[PDB]
C-alpha cells in the first residue's frame, strides 16, 4: 500500500550538472592551453 | 423570424496550405433571413456552389410580422 | 524601441509526447475524471515501464559499443573513435581524413544523440519525440551528410540494439519497432509547413513547422454530424457549451437552450448557426455582454466564437464600430459570418482556442492573448487589445517604470495601489533606465525644477500646497499664556499628518521625539526622520507592500512627488536590498533635493502631482474650471436690446 | 466500449491510435475473458438478484410500497422489480463493453427528468441499485465484485 | 492576371476599384506586347533549354539517375524532361498573365506534397527550376531576361 | 473570377499545350481593349448611385411593384431592390473590366435564381430594371464600351431568367 | 459509431433480453481476434504513407487521370487526392479496429459522394485507387488482416459508388 | 502539462546525457507506484460526488458562508463552489497521475487568484474545504494514498495563500 507514495514519498535528488564554458571560448582555450 | 433552407458545397480553398483536418463541406442548414444575404455572399466568395434554396420558414410577401 | 508591451507570461510548449500526459491531457480537456480508457492505458503502460527501463538500462550502459559499430560500417580509412562527443544501392564508406573533423564531430554527435532519443521515445512509451525531431532531419543534412550512410549507421545501430534481446518477443519487437520509425522518418522528405494567411490587409501571413506542431498537444476538435451516437452528440455540445460560455454551464448550474441543442443535433441548424444562436442567446448576454463595456465585450466574442483574441489595431476598430451601430447581434453575425470562421470551423467544427502550438503565432497580440486565452479572462474588465493597440502607436504613457500597478491613488492619506490580481489592470510599458518622469508642480508651473532648478524650495504660495515651518521660536529657548506652544504644537501635528497621511489615535504618537524637538535638541528634519523610521511607518506603510510601491509611497510622502525614473527607484531599491527599510528611509531624507527643497526647520508637503493624480482632483463636475478643454463664448447682450 | 472511446479520441486529433493506445485495448482485450465471466455470473441468477434486492428495497423503504406510493400496489411493484432487471440488464451491458457506454446510452440519458415525469423518487430507483449491487457482491467472488461494483456505483451516481 | 487580382480586393471590399488598381490595370495591359513575345520564344525553344537545364542538373546530382535513385530508369528520366517542360510553360503563363498566379494554381500548391510522396527530393527540383531559369534566361535578350526571371525566382523560393 | 486572358491560359493548360497563335490572337484582342475597358469602369463608379437612380424611375417607379401588394412596396424592400441593383451594376462592371462572364456565373448566378423564387421577387421586373441599368449605363459611357457592358447585363438577365 | 461489441449489446438490447449464447460466443470471437487487429492497425500506421504512396503509383499515375484534363492534373488536385486517400487508409483502420463500418457510414460516407459530384472528382478511379490501397495494406499485413481491411475499404468503395 | 517521464527526460536531455542512475531511480519508483495511483484515482473518480458532499458538510455549511451575505449563500454561488470542489479535486488526480504538479500550475494556479480575488470569494474558507476534502479521500482511498493526493491538495491549498 505504501508503494503508491511517488510525490509523498521520499524525494530521490537528481543530479545536474555544474555548466562549463562551451565552445564559444575556443579560441580562449586554445590561449589557455599556451599560457602555462 | 423568415428562414431560408439552403444546401449549398463550399471546398475549403486553404485546406493543403493550413493542412488543417478535412471538414464535409456539402451542407443543407437554417439561415435567418437577416443573415442570408451576407451568408450567400460569402459562399460564393468562397469559390462555393449553391444548389438549392427554400424558404423553410416565413410567408412571400409579408409586410409586417416578420419577427 | 517599443512603446507598449502586452504582457509577458511563460509559454510552455509541449516538447513531445509522453504516454501519461497523452492520457491525461485526453481526459483533462473534456473536463472530466480519467475513465476506463485512459486509466486502463496507464496501467498498461506503467506495467510496461520495468521492461522500459530494462531496454534504457541496456542500451545506455552499451551505447558506446552500438556507435561504434555503426561508425565503423559508416566509415573507413581510419579510427571513427579516435573522438568521440538494406543497403542502399547508393552507399559508399566516408573518409575521415577527406571528411573532416568537424564534420566527423558531427556524425559521431548524431548516431549518439539518435540512440539516446530513441531511448528517450523508449521509456515515454511513445515515437512522437523521434518522429518530431527526425522527419525533415535527411534535407537539414543531405548536403554536408550522406543520407545513405546515415541510413546504414541506422540500421547497424538497430541490429546491435536488438542484439541484446534475445529474452522474448517483448524486448526485441519494442527496440524493433522504435528503431524503425526512426528509420522511416530519417528517411522521410520535409513536410510543408503550415500557412495562416492574414484574413485581412491589416493582419500578416506567417507559417508554422510541422514538427512544432507535432511537438504540440494536438486540440481535440469536436464536429456535429447527423450519424454521430447520442452519447457522441452530447459530447459535441458540451464542448459547444465549454467553448463559448469557457466552461460547462450545464453541468454546473443546469443552465441550457434546449431547443438550440435539439435543432442542432437534428441538423436543422449547422453547428455554425447554433454558434450564432448560441452567442445572442441571453444566457451569452448576461454572462460576457451585460457585465462589460462593449471594447471588453467585443475582446471576448473574439475568444469566444474565433478562437483567438483581436489581430489589429484596425480589427479591433472595425468590431468597435460593429457593436456600437447594432450591438450584441451585430457583432456576433458579422464574427460568425466572417471568412475567418468558415475557413477555419466551417459549418460543422465547434470553434477551438487556436493560439501556441495549434498555428503560427503572431508576436503583435502574444501576452494579450495569452491572457484571454486563461480562465480569468472574465474578470478583466479593463480593455487589453484596444489599449494595448492604441499604446503601441503612441509615446511611453505617463505611468510608474515599474507598471501602471506601482502608481498609489494620489490622496491626503492611505497608501491605495491597484492588486494585481484583484480586477487585473496591468499596462507593462518598457520604461529604460534613463527616463525621466514629467509632474505637475503645485504651484507656478514657471516653480518647475526641471525647466527652473533654482526654483527648488520656493514655497509655492496659493497655487500650491500649506507649508508648515519653524519659523518661530521654542518655547523654553517660566511664565504661562506664552503664545510658542500653539504653533510648535501646530507644526508637530502637521508632521505626522505628512509623514502618516492623517493624525494617529492616541497613544501612537512618538512623545519622545516630540519632547526633544520641543525643547531644540533636533531639527524638524530629524524628527520627521524619527517619525518616517517608526514601527508604526514600517507596519502601516512598508511592510504591507511590495518593495518599490512602499519606496514609492515613502517618496511621495517625504520628497513630496513621485519619483522620476529608473535610477531614483534603482538606488532606493538596491539600498532596500542590502540594508533595509530604515537605510532607504535614511537615503530619502538626507538626500540632496531633500535639503534643497526642505531645510530643518520645513515640514514636508505635496511638492508635485502625475497627470493622473491631478486629474483625479480638478476634472470633477464640482471641480473642473469652466475654460478648461471648451469653447468660452462671450455673452453680449443683443443689440436689439 | 473502450474500442469506440479510443477512436474517438483518435478521431478528435485526427491520428492514427498512439502505442498507448494499441495497449490499453490490447488489454482489454486480454481482460475480455474476465469480463465475459462476471457478465455470465451476473446473468445467470438474476431473477434471485432482483427479488431479494426488491424486498431489501422495501424493508428500507416503506413508504414506496405504501398508499400515496409510486409502488402502491401488486402491479406497480411488478412495474418496480421490471426496472430493476432492466438496470441489472444493463451493468452486465457495461461489464461486457469494459465501459459504461451502454449503460448510458439505454439507460442514464435522461434518466431523472424520466423517473421525474413518472413520479418516482429517484433516491429510491439509487437505493434499489445499491440493493441489486449488495446481492451481486454476495453472489460472487471479490475480484469480480469490484469490478461489479465498478458499474454498479456509476449507475447509482448518476442516480443519486 | 493583375485585372483579376484587382477585382478581387475591389469586390473584397465590395466597392469598385480605386484609381491607383485601374491605372495598374493600363500598365500591365500596355506591356502585353513584351510579355507575348517573350512567351513564344520561351515556347519553340523548349527542347533546347530542358536539354541544357536537365544536363546540367544531371550533372550537379548524379545520384538521380544513378541506382536507386528517383530518375534512374528511362521512364523516370523522360518524366523528369515533361517536368522540365511544363514548368517552362508555366512560366509562360505566368509571363503572359503579369502575375504568378497561373503559375501557383497549377503547381506550386500542394507541389511538396506531391513530389514527396513520389520521393522526388524538393531540393533537387529547387535546383533543376535553377538550372531552368539559367538556361532559359540565356536565350532572352537581356530587358526580356529581367523580365521574367522574377517568376523563376517564385517558383523557386515557393519550392523551397 | 477567371478572366479573358486566364481564359485562354486555362484552356492551354488543359490541353496541356503553349499558347498558340490562334489562341495569342484573342490575348492581343484583349490587351488592345484595355483603355476603352478602364475608362468604362471609371465612368460606371463615378456615377453609380446615379445609374441605379435613374434605372429605377424608368423602370420601377410609378408601378404596381411599388404599389401596395407590389414587391417593393414597404420602405426595407425598396431598399433591398435598390442594393440589388447596386450590386448587380458593380458586377457587372467587374466583369465588364475582366472580359469574362465568369464572375457573374460564379459570385452572382449562385442560387439566386432560386432565392428570389423563394420570395416571389418578381423575375421580369429585375430583368426589366436591369434592362433600364444597361440603358442607363450606355447612354452614360458610350456604344461601344455600353454594348461590351451589355453584353454582361443581359448575361444577368439571362441567367435570372 | 459502435463497435461489435456494442453491436451485439444493441442487438440483445432491441429485444430487452440478457446475452445468451448466441451473443456470448460472438463477444468471445470479437476478442480473440482483437490482437490480430491491434497489430494490423500498428502495422499500418507504421506505413502508411509507404501504403498510399504504392498505391497511387499502380493505379493512378501515368495514366489519363494525371495527364492534362484529368482530375488529378496540377499540384493542388494531387495533393489533396492523396490527402483523400490519406484519410479513407486511417478511417478504414479505425473501422477494422473496432469490427464494424458504423464509423464509416457517419464520419466518411456523409456528403462525400454529393461532395465528388459537386466537384467533378472522378468516383471510378477514387475506387480503383481505394482497390490499389487494398492490395498494398493486404501485402504488407498478412492475408487474415488484409482481407479484413479490405472488407472495410470495399464498404467505403461501395459508399463512395 | 509535464508528467514525471517528460521532467527526468528533459533534465536528462538538457544535459545532453544518457538516462542515469538517479534519473532511472526516480523512473523506476514513478512506474512501480503507477497501478496503486491509478487504483486511487479510479476510487476517487467514484466518489467524486460523495467526496466534496462530505467535504462541504464537514468545513462550509452551517455557517456564516452559506447564510445571507456569505459568499456562497445563493444556489447559483453554492453549486459554483461545489463545482469548484470539483475542479480542485480532478485536478489534484491529474497531478497524481502525472507524478508532477505543472497540470495545477498551468491549469488551476493561473489566475485563480485573479478569479477569487475578482469575486471575492473567501479564500480561507476555500482552503479549509480543500482540506476537508484532502481529509475525506484520505478516509475513503487509504493513508498512503491520501497522502499522495494531500501532497497536491496542499498544493492548491498554498497556491491560494
Ligand atoms: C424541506 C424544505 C426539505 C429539506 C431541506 C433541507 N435543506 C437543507 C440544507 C440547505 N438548504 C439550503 C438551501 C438554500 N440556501 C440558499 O441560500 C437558498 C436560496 C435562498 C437555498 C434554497 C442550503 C444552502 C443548505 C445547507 C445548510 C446550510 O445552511 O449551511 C437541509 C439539511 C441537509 C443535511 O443533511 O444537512 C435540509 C433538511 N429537506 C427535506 O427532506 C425537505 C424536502
Ligand atoms: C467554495 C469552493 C468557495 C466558493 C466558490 C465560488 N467560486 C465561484 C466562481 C468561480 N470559480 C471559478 C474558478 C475556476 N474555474 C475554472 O475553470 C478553474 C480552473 C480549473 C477554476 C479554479 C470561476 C472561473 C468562477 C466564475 C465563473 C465560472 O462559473 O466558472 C463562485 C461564484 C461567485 C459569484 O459571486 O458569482 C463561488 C461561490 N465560494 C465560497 O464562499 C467557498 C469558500
Ligand atoms: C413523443 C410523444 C414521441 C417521441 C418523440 C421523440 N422525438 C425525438 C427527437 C426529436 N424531436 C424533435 C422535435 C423538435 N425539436 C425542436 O427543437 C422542436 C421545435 C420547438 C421540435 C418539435 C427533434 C428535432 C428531434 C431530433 C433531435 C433531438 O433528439 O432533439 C426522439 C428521439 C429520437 C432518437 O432517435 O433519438 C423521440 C423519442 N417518440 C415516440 O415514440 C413518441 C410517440
Ligand atoms: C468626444 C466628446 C471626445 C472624443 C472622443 C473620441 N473617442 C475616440 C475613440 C474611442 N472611444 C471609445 C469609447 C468607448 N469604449 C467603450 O467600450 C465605451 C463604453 C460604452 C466607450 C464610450 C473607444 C473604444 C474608442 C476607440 C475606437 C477605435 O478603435 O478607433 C476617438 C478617436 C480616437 C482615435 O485615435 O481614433 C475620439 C476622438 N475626443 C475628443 O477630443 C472629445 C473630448
Ligand atoms: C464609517 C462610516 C465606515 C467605515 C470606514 C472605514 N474607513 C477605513 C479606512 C480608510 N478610510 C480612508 C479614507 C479617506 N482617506 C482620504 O484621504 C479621505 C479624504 C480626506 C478619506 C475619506 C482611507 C484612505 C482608509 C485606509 C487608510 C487608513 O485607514 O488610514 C476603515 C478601516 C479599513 C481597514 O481595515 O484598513 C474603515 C472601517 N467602515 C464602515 O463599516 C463604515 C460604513
Ligand atoms: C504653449 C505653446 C501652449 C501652452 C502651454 C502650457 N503648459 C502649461 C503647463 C505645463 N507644461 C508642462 C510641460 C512639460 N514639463 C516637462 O518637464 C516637459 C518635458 C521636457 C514638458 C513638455 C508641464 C509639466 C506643465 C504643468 C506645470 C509644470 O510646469 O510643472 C501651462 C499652464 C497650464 C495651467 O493651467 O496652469 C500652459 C499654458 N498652453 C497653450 O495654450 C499653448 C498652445
Ligand atoms: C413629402 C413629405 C416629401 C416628398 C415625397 C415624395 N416621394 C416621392 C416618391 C416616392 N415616395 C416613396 C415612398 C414610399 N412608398 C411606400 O410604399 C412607402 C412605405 C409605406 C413609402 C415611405 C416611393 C416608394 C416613391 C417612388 C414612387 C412610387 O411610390 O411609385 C416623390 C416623387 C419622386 C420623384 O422625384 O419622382 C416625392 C415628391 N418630396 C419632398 O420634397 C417632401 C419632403
Ligand atoms: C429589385 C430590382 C427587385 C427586388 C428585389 C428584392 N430582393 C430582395 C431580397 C434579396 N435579394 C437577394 C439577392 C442577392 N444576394 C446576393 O448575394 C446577390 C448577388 C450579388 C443578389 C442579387 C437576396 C439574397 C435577398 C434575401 C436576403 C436579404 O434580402 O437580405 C427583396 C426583399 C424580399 C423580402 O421579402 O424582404 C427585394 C424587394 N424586388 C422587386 O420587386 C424588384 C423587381
Ligand atoms: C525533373 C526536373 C525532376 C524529376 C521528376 C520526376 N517527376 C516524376 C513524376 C511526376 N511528376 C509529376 C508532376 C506534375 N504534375 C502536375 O500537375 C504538375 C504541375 C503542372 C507537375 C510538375 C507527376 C504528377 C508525376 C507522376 C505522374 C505520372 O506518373 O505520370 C518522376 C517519376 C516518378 C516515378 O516514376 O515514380 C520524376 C523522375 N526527377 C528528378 O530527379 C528531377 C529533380
Ligand atoms: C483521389 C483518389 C481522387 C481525387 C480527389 C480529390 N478530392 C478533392 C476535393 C475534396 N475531397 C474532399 C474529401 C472529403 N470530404 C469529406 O467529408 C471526407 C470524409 C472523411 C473526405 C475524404 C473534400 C472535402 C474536398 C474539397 C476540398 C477541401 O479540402 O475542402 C479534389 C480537388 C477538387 C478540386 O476541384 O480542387 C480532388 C482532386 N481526384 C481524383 O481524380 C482521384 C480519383
Amino acid at each position: 500500500p505504501s508503494q503508491v507514495a511517488f510525490a509523498s514519498g521520499d524525494p530521490i535528488p537528481q543530479n545536474v550538472a555544474r555548466r562549463t564554458p562551451g565552445p564559444s571560448l575556443n579560441r580562449f582555450k586554445e590561449m589557455a592551453r599556451q599560457v602555462k | 423570424m423568415r428562414m431560408f433552407r439552403i444546401t449549398a458545397c463550399v471546398p475549403s480553398q486553404t485546406r493543403i496550405r493550413t493542412q488543417r483536418e478535412l471538414q464535409n463541406t456539402y451542407f443543407t442548414k437554417l439561415v435567418p433571413y437577416d443573415n442570408w444575404f451576407r451568408e450567400q455572399q460569402r459562399i460564393m466568395k468562397m469559390g462555393g456552389k449553391i444548389v438549392k434554396v427554400e424558404l423553410a420558414t416565413g410567408r412571400p410577401g409579408t409586410n409586417a410580422g416578420l419577427a | 524601441s517599443v512603446k507598449a508591451s502586452g504582457g509577458s507570461s511563460l509559454a510552455r510548449p509541449q516538447l513531445y509526447q509522453t504516454v501519461p500526459v497523452s492520457a491525461i491531457s485526453q481526459a483533462e480537456q473534456q473536463d472530466r475524471f480519467l475513465e476506463g480508457s485512459e486509466l486502463n492505458e496507464l496501467t498498461a503502460y506503467f506495467q510496461s515501464g520495468a521492461l522500459r527501463l530494462e531496454i534504457a538500462e541496456t542500451l545506455t550502459q552499451n551505447a558506446d559499443l552500438i556507435v561504434s559499430r555503426a561508425a565503423n560500417r559508416i566509415f573507413t580509412g581510419g579510427s571513427p573513435l579516435s573522438y568521440l562527443e538494406p543497403i542502399p544501392p547508393g552507399f559508399r564508406p566516408i573518409n575521415i581524413a577527406r571528411y573532416g573533423p568537424s564534420n566527423m564531430q558531427k556524425s559521431l554527435r548524431d548516431m549518439s544523440w539518435f540512440l539516446r532519443y530513441t531511448t528517450y521515445a523508449i521509456v515515454a512509451g511513445d515515437p512522437n519525440i523521434i518522429v518530431v525531431n527526425t522527419r525533415g532531419l535527411k534535407e537539414v543534412i543531405e548536403n554536408a551528410c550522406s543520407i545513405d550512410a546515415t541510413i546504414v549507421a541506422i540500421q547497424e545501430m538497430r541490429a546491435a540494439s536488438a542484439d541484446y534481446f534475445r529474452n522474448n518477443a517483448q524486448a526485441k519487437e519494442i527496440v524493433l519497432q522504435y528503431f524503425d520509425i526512426l528509420l522511416s522518418e530519417f528517411k522521410a522528405p520535409t513536410p510543408a509547413n503550415k500557412v495562416r494567411q492574414g484574413p485581412s490587409n491589416d493582419i500578416q501571413g506567417l507559417e508554422l513547422p510541422q514538427s512544432y506542431f507535432n511537438a504540440a498537444a494536438k486540440r481535440q476538435k469536436y464536429a456535429m454530424k447527423p450519424g454521430l451516437s447520442a452519447l457522441e452528440k452530447n459530447a459535441v455540445i458540451k464542448a459547444a457549451y465549454r467553448q463559448i460560455f469557457e466552461r460547462d454551464i450545464t453541468k454546473a448550474y443546469s443552465q441550457s437552450i434546449s431547443y438550440l441543442e435539439s435543432q442542432v443535433r437534428n441538423g436543422d441548424i449547422s453547428m455554425k448557426e447554433f454558434v450564432r444562436r448560441l452567442a445572442k442567446s441571453p444566457l451569452y448576454r448576461k454572462q460576457f455582454f451585460e457585465p462589460f463595456i462593449n471594447s471588453r465585450a467585443l475582446e471576448l466574442a473574439f475568444r469566444h466564437i474565433l478562437g483567438r483574441g483581436p489581430s489589429s489595431r484596425e480589427e479591433v476598430q472595425k468590431y468597435f464600430s460593429i457593436v456600437s451601430s447594432g450591438g450584441l447581434p451585430a457583432l456576433v453575425d458579422a464574427l460568425v459570418d466572417s471568412q475567418e470562421y468558415a475557413d477555419y470551423f466551417g459549418e460543422e467544427t465547434v470553434p477551438y482556442l487556436r493560439g501556441l502550438g495549434v498555428e503560427a503565432q503572431e508576436c503583435r497580440n502574444w501576452g494579450m492573448q495569452q491572457d484571454l486565452f486563461s480562465y480569468s479572462a472574465p474578470f478583466r474588465k479593463v480593455p487589453q487589445f484596444i489599449t494595448t493597440f492604441a499604446q503601441y502607436d503612441r509615446p511611453l504613457p505617463d505611468q510608474h517604470v515599474y507598471g501602471s500597478g506601482n502608481d498609489p491613488l494620489e490622496i491626503q492619506f492611505g497608501a491605495i495601489f491597484p492588486k494585481e490580481t484583484r480586477n487585473p489592470s496591468k499596462r507593462p510599458a518598457p520604461f529604460n533606465k534613463d527616463t525621466k518622469r514629467i509632474l505637475i508642480h503645485r504651484g507656478p508651473a514657471v516653480n518647475n525644477q526641471v525647466g527652473n532648478p533654482s526654483a527648488v524650495g520656493e514655497f509655492p504660495g496659493s497655487l500650491g500646497a500649506k507649508v508648515f515651518r519653524l519659523n518661530g521660536g521654542l518655547p523654553g529657548a517660566g511664565t504661562s499664556v506664552k503664545f510658542g506652544e500653539s504653533s510648535t504644537q501646530a507644526l508637530i501635528r502637521a508632521a505626522y499628518r505628512q509623514v502618516f497621511g492623517r493624525d494617529l489615535y492616541e497613544g501612537q504618537r512618538l512623545s519622545v521625539a516630540e519632547i526633544q524637538l520641543e525643547n531644540g535638541d533636533i531639527s524638524v528634519r530629524e524628527f520627521i526622520k524619527r517619525l518616517a523610521k517608526s514601527e508604526l511607518f514600517l507596519k502601516l506603510y512598508w511592510a504591507p507592500h511590495y518593495v518599490c510601491k512602499a519606496i514609492e509611497y515613502m517618496h511621495r510622502r517625504l520628497l513630496g512627488r513621485p519619483t522620476y525614473g529608473r535610477q531614483e527607484m534603482n538606488q532606493y531599491f538596491d539600498i532596500a536590498s542590502k540594508q533595509g527599510f530604515y537605510a532607504v528611509v535614511e537615503a530619502m531624507i538626507d538626500s540632496k533635493e531633500y535639503s534643497d527643497a526642505f531645510g530643518e526647520d520645513t515640514v514636508p508637503y505635496e511638492r508635485y502631482l502625475t497627470p493622473g493624480g491631478l486629474q483625479m482632483r480638478s476634472a470633477r463636475v464640482g471641480s473642473l474650471r469652466e475654460d478648461i478643454g471648451q469653447r468660452v463664448d462671450k455673452e453680449v447682450t443683443p443689440r436689439f436690446v | 466500449s473502450i474500442v469506440t472511446k479510443s477512436i474517438v479520441n483518435a478521431d478528435a486529433e485526427a491520428r492514427y491510435l498512439s502505442p498507448g493506445e494499441l495497449d490499453r485495448i490490447k488489454a482489454f482485450v486480454t481482460g475480455g475473458a474476465a469480463r465475459l465471466r462476471i457478465a455470465e455470473t451476473l446473468t445467470g441468477s438474476r431473477e434471485t438478484i432482483v427479488k431479494q434486492a426488491g424486498d431489501r428495497l422495501f424493508q428500507k423503504r416503506p413508504d414506496i410500497v405504501s398508499p400515496g406510493g409510486n409502488a402502491y400496489g401488486e402491479e406497480m411493484t411488478a412495474t418496480c422489480l421490471r426496472d430493476m432487471d432492466y438496470y441489472l440488464r444493463l451493468v452486465t451491458y457495461g461489464v461486457v463493453s469494459g465501459d459504461v457506454t451502454p449503460i448510458e446510452e439505454i439507460g442514464l440519458v435522461g434518466v431523472r427528468e424520466m423517473y421525474r415525469s413518472l413520479g418516482t423518487p429517484i433516491e429510491a430507483v439509487a437505493q434499489s441499485v445499491r440493493e441489486m449491487k449488495e446481492v451481486a457482491s454476495g453472489l460472487m467472488s471479490s475480484d469480480d465484485a469490484a469490478e461489479a461494483s465498478a458499474y454498479f456505483d456509476f449507475v447509482i451516481g448518476k442516480m443519486s | 492576371s493583375v485585372v483579376s487580382q484587382v477585382i478581387l480586393q475591389a469586390d473584397d471590399q465590395l466597392r469598385y476599384p480605386t484609381s491607383g488598381e485601374l491605372k495598374g490595370i493600363q500598365a500591365f495591359l500596355t506591356t502585353g506586347a513584351q510579355r507575348i513575345r517573350i512567351a513564344e520564344t520561351l515556347a519553340e525553344n523548349e527542347k533546347k533549354i530542358v536539354d541544357q537545364a536537365q544536363k546540367q542538373l544531371f550533372k550537379k546530382h548524379p545520384e538521380y539517375r544513378a541506382p536507386g535513385g528517383n530518375a534512374y530508369g528511362q521512364r523516370q528520366y523522360n518524366q523528369c524532361l515533361r517536368d522540365y517542360g511544363w514548368y517552362l510553360r508555366l512560366v509562360t503563363y505566368g509571363v503572359l498573365a503579369g502575375n504568378k498566379e497561373p503559375i501557383e494554381t497549377t503547381g506550386l500548391i500542394g507541389v511538396k506534397e506531391m513530389y514527396n510522396s513520389l520521393n522526388v527530393p524538393v531540393p533537387g527540383m529547387v535546383d533543376a527550376v535553377t538550372v531552368l531559369k539559367d538556361a532559359a534566361l540565356g536565350l532572352l535578350s537581356a530587358e526580356d531576361a529581367n523580365e521574367t526571371a522574377p517568376y523563376f525566382d517564385y517558383i523557386i523560393q515557393f519550392m523551397s | 473570377m477567371q478572366d479573358a486572358i486566364t481564359a485562354v491560359i486555362n484552356s492551354a493548360d488543359v490541353q496541356g499545350k503553349y499558347l498558340d497563335g490562334a489562341a495569342m490572337d484573342k490575348l492581343k484582342s484583349y490587351f488592345a481593349s484595355g483603355e476603352l475597358r478602364v475608362r468604362a469602369a471609371s465612368v460606371i463608379s463615378a456615377n453609380a448611385a446615379t445609374i441605379v437612380k435613374e434605372a429605377v424611375a424608368k423602370s420601377l417607379l410609378y408601378s404596381d411593384v411599388t404599389r401596395p401588394g407590389g414587391n417593393m412596396y414597404t420602405t426595407r424592400r425598396y431598399a433591398a431592390c435598390i442594393r440589388d441593383l447596386d450590386y448587380y451594376l458593380r458586377y457587372a462592371t467587374y466583369a465588364m473590366l475582366a472580359g469574362d462572364a465568369s464572375i457573374l456565373d460564379e459570385r452572382v448566378l449562385n442560387g439566386l435564381k432560386e432565392t428570389y423564387n423563394s420570395l416571389g421577387v418578381p423575375i421580369s421586373s429585375t430583368v426589366q430594371a436591369i434592362q433600364a441599368i444597361k440603358e442607363v449605363t450606355a447612354s452614360l459611357v458610350g456604344a461601344d464600351a455600353g454594348k461590351e457592358m451589355g453584353v454582361y447585363l443581359d448575361y444577368i438577365c439571362s441567367g435570372l431568367s
